[PDB]
């Protein structure tokens, strides 16, 4: 009489790699990198921003595409390849910091800053900018001379940050197509824009000329952008060309930005973004996207690699 | 493996054995007959469990964009960040690689040091009663029946019961 | 541990035990007693110990402020550098679970490896006078006193002075 | 007769992680992640300067809180949160890649660059720069009219590096709080301020205006710096709005810079600071301050890694 | 009788290092660190340029030195510390983001941009551009006023990229020694560049100035870039100290770049570089430049990491 | 080693032993032999060999300047790229350290195994007809000429053949 120990095994077992060998075959074995891809934007849980044709930069300005979105609150900020952060043709200085600083704002609240006009117009309007009919930034003023050449008076606004948190405060210089525009809308004459805080201190003056058409129009306005820390105050010295804020924005709390190109479910829950959707996995790593945001399984270039989880298949 | 039972002396393994991983196939007058052992069954499938739960443990940082997809960023800044990720990525792919190949060696090695475990046991078990054929087999030098076999499988059989018998049937 | 002696066939650890990590208990008609062994404490302690001061290599590279605490840098630059920081740090906290979980594992099966290579020791030198008992003991066939004992311990037990005798009382 | 083989074992042992396992009992473990911290700056062997109330661009320009600093050498350099770089409200261009080329200096030894004036004033002064009564910049010189609203003369001041290594160049933009306070100082009309060198050339005006007061005074400085090759020459032309350097920099050696809020303690030796103190330690990781520098323990998340030194604890 | 089991065993091992012990005898061992250097840029398979006294950016606007390289192609690019990008005096913006950028273009392919001109001249020349004469640039115009002190009519030119990559567009900007210079070649009166195209808008003025003399010449000529989209157009508007281009480039492909004080050996093939030479291994590590190039053993600090290929060395 | 052959109860290795990582030498009356065991050598050999073409295994990788030799680049971004390369070459001289301490720690374990299982392999071979010394030898109880010694070394030693006379011998 006889009594054998012996082990288990199976006709097809699953090959993986190990320190002295590959395709060594296992009894069984699982996978540790995330290849299978959600392709939308799994948002569930969380208050989610689809700014579709308004650029992140525009709810600060607030061109039309941005009206729905000048105060907006959210956890997640979706932007989209056609959104427009301009309606007069413009750019922001170091703009990819401040959009940024807003994709983890968690949204803006606007508050009034308070400035009042004598001597001039504020209702400069581009049907580049439509509502209706020819309009501007939302945000903004453009102040123009009472009347066509009329000299622009010199002047002084100040306001100062009274809440807790710092404030964004956005201004515009304008560069016209031609000294006759610049002329016909501010007056004649060297023309200059200081802007002043107790951290900042910078210098601007109008370089008029012809820009390629852009919506229509050969001008460009250029956007700059402060922080206001609490109790601060911020003096605007201009003499035309200056493009004034309105409002001013305070960050509400945290949010992540993503870049995506396909559609918000709020059906599925999910961490981890890539521009073609969510990734989620408990698996360690991912082949998807390299550049995914938020609390991902870490990126690596293999498409597969297989963890043993049973003995070494010795079959029959 | 490291400890030789698997793909070692045991020249192979038993398809037919589908409730564990280990087993004993016995052999007496009333036929043949094939059990699963439990506990070191259970043992190898608790280490390899609790392997794979640390390999999932959620440790997650959070990290937000530094790049842009739709207007790329300053050139000189871009290329230092691309560089930078393209480092990480490759640290990374290391790191998963040569961890799931440690990984990969220490379980077979694991599993084979269980069988091995198991095969000892049972030789302690039949003391001075049976021999090692060295196939992994105890030719068991007296009768023994099935309650006997089921005696060696959950480590109630008794040496002494049988020893003077046994080492006289081994002249 | 992958050798099944410490946590394995022996059953439990000796609190007794406090001159070394491995060691004998017997007992004859003089009674009971305790010693350690030297060389396999020694072996295991003399590895542990090399394993402690290689973790320990001190390597002077020196890192610089590339960042302000007290003024803080421009947005962009920030956010790169904060990224390519923490994942550095991820890096780094990877490295070290990993490598403590890995040295860990390997100290563990180190000990136990030490214990069986003890036990195999004392088996090769009781040859044909003593049996396994399989938790740990050997059974001597033969009256063992306390310098007999003692010769188990330093290696100077000739089995062929007891051979008869235990010979004669295995059979 | 019977003889056992066993292993030691304790009543209660430390728990550690392996791959297979948390919190497995072995008889002995150590620690691998330093969280002792000693509150001090441990500068035994180091020449130490604690800046103090001196911000480190100040120990260019000199305001009066770094008369102490203007030559000053150190292998170890000591910033405080209340450092300040101006008494004379202002801001320096590339003022971080500045203080990162004073860290690692060594200190700066001071030269003067033998400008003198005839037909101007050269003793502006503020009391925002005290110094037992209205002062300004030790290494600076306010250039203003003779007397109220009279012309500046248009003069043009260079200076030649003749040592061996680049001399660190500093001058400064005035931009006063109003027209009439520039045409007071520097008379009226266009000013212009061009510096160059071979490698660098710019024009500045100055830009007039009203800004919050910072230390009592409305106008501000612009900073701007250049490193002067051996050999060259930097020619400043100029009609007013200008502050000129009386003395060049020149980098002593060697250093590095830490920020810190506790104090010195030249008794203890160290090797690597955070804002907190000093890390001693023979520990691979460190959990203290992700931050530090110097030669330091590897950061980890992690507070403790517990090393198993012991065999599995099995007690009875 | 008696059967004995053993193992082979040298007399004198090789030292290796483990987990647990340094310096522990093996029968065998095997480098993985690579110390060896080829000095020399071993470049077989690989359409490779020696720029020579060539500057990489001046391959974009042609002083003399680079003339036979203005439309280059190249799978390996080497720049000489003997390199230069200018001939009249100055120097680039931007400059290293360039230098990347033209690294991995493959070479550069030129195109007229077109620009046609009437009432200034367009024959700039200088005595630091020699070309059997007084010349400039080969891709550039020097554009002046027809006579001196004439005035310099205000233009504006523009130019289309058709094609499907996008186009390096360079101009440059004059700074002249003196307001009387400046007079004397463009008209009196502030000069004025503005550069725009639909995702860039920037102005340029010029510095005129004293400056000291760089090969008996103190005025400079700074170039600025963009890269323009297909479909977009760039636009200049200008009145002077504008040096125009006359064509646009267009990168041909792919190539990689290094920077080497060593000859070329067209003889033996690699593809790891350095500026000492070409790294050639199959080990995968190095200890030779933690800043090479290409497909690279990964570099580390150590000089020799031995790797065990026999068991433990237990000699007699 | 972990297994206690290679630097353990066999003292010491044979340098005369040139055709083989492992074998036997047999003593009886004709003389003294020795010869290279064929399989457990090329088991040994292959698992380290595989081990290094593992670690040659090439991936394609490629990274470009960021960095100007003749023309340094702008001061803070120049210390945030010296300050990530030298924290990359960091990881790397760490990952290479740790990697190949690993492996060498693996590499020497793996042969004391090797070892070990051909020793074992001999033992189960030799049944009940020998007695292990306790150095790595077998003392056969039965006189066994050249062509015996040989096959034990092949594999075709038949125990029952020599049992009776052995088994007798031990007693
Ligand atoms: C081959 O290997 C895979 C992977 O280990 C085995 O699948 C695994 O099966 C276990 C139990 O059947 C699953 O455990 C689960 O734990 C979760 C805890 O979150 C619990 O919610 C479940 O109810 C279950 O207890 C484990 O998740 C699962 N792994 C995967 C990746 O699906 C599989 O059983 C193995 N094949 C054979 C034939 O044994
Ligand atoms: C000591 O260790 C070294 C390192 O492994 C051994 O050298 C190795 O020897 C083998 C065969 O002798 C070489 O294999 C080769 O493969 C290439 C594939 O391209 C082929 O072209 C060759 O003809 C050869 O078959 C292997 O490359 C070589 N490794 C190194 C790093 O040189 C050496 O044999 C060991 N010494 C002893 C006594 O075993
Ligand atoms: C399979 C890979 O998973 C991991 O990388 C980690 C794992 C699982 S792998 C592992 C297994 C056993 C022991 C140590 C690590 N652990 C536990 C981590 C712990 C920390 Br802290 C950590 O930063 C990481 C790094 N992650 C977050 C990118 C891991
Ligand atoms: C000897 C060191 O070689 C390696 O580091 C790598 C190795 C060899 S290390 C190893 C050894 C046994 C089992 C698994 C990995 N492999 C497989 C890699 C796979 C990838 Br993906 C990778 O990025 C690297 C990193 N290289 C590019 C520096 C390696
Ligand atoms: C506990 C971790 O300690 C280490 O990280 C290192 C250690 C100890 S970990 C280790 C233990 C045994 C064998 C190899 C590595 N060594 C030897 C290093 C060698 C070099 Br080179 C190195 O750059 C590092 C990295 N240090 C500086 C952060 C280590
Ligand atoms: C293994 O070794 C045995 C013992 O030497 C070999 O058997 C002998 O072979 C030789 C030559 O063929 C004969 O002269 C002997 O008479 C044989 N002895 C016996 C008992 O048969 C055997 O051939 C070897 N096996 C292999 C595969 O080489
Ligand atoms: C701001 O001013 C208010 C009163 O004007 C004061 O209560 C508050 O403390 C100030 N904030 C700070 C940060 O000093
Ligand atoms: C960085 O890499 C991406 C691809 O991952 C590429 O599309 C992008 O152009 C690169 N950025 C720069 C600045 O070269
Ligand atoms: C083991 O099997 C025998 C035979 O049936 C039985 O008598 C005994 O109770 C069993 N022991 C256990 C613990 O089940
Ligand atoms: C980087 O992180 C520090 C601390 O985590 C934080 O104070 C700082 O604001 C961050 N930098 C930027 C640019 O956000
Ligand atoms: C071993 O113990 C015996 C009995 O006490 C003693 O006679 C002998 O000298 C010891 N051997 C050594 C080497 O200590
Ligand atoms: C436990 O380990 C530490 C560190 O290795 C050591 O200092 C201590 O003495 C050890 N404890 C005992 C009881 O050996
Ligand atoms: C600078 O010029 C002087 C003479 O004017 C000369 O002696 C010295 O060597 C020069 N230094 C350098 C670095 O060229
Ligand atoms: C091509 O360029 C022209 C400008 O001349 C523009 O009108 C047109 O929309 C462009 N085409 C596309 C597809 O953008
Ligand atoms: C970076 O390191 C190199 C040496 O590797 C040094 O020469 C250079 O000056 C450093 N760069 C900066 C910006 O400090």
């Amino acid at each position: 009489d006889k009594i054998c120990l012996g082990h288990h095994a199976v006709s097809n077992g699953t090959k993986v790699n190990t320190l002295t060998e590959r395709g060594v075959e296992v009894v069984n074995a699982t996978e540790t990198v995330e290849r299978t891809n959600i392709p939308r934007i799994c948002s569930k849980g969380k208050r989610t921003v689809d700014l579709g044709q308004c650029g992140l930069l525009g709810t600060i300005t607030g061109p039309p595409q941005c009206d729905q979105f000048l105060e907006f609150s959210a956890d997640l900020i979706i932007e989209r390849r056609e959104g427009s952060d301009v309606c007069y043709p413009g750019k922001f200085v170091n703009e990819e910091a401040l959009r940024q600083i807003l994709r983890e704002s968690g949204g803006i609240d606007k508050e009034a800053m308070g400035f009042t006009y004598s001597g001039i117009r504020t209702n400069g309007a581009t049907s580049a900018c439509r509502r209706s009919g020819s309009s501007f930034y939302a945000e903004m003023k453009w102040l123009l001379s009472n009347t066509d050449n009329a000299a622009f008076p010199q002047m002084t606004k100040s306001y100062k940050n009274t809440r807790k948190s710092p404030a964004l405060i956005v201004w515009g210089i304008h560069h016209s197509v031609s000294t006759a525009e610049q002329t016909k809308l501010y007056g004649s004459g060297n023309k200059l824009v200081t802007v002043g805080s107790s951290n900042y201190q910078q210098s601007f003056v109008p370089s008029p000329g012809a820009r390629p058409q852009v919506n229509g129009l050969s001008g460009r306005i250029d956007f700059h952008w402060l922080m206001l820390n609490p109790n601060d105050t911020v003096t605007f010295s201009f003499n035309g060309a200056f493009i004034a804020p309105d409002r001013a924005s305070f960050l509400r709390g945290k949010s992540m930005g993503i870049q995506s190109g396909v559609q918000v479910d709020a059906n599925c829950e999910g961490d981890c973004y890539h521009s073609g959707g969510t990734i989620i996995s408990n698996l360690p790593f991912q082949n998807i996207d390299s550049r995914a945001v938020g609390k991902c399984p870490r990126y690596v270039k293999q498409r597969s690699l297989l963890l043993a989880t049973g003995m070494k298949n010795v079959p029959e | 493996g490291l400890f030789g039972a698997i793909a070692g002396f045991i020249e192979n393994g038993w398809e037919g054995l589908i409730d564990g991983w280990y087993g004993f196939r016995h052999q007496n007058a009333q036929g043949e007959g094939t059990a699963a052992d439990y506990k070191s069954t259970q043992s190898a499938i608790d280490q390899i469990t609790g392997k794979l739960n640390r390999l999932i443990e959620k440790t997650n940082q959070q990290f937000e964009l530094i790049d842009n997809e739709f207007n790329e960023v300053e050139k000189q800044i871009g290329n230092v960040i691309n560089w930078t990720r393209d480092s990480i990525t490759e640290v990374w792919s290391y790191n998963a690689e040569l961890l799931v190949a440690m990984e990969n060696q220490h379980t077979i090695d694991l599993a084979d040091s269980e069988m091995d475990k198991l095969y000892e046991r049972v030789k302690r078990q039949l003391r001075e009663n049976a021999e090692e054929d060295g196939t992994g087999c105890f030719e068991i030098f007296h009768k023994c029946d099935d309650d006997c076999m089921a005696s060696i499988r959950n480590n109630t059989y008794d040496h002494s019961k049988y020893r003077e018998e046994a080492m006289q049937n081994r002249i």
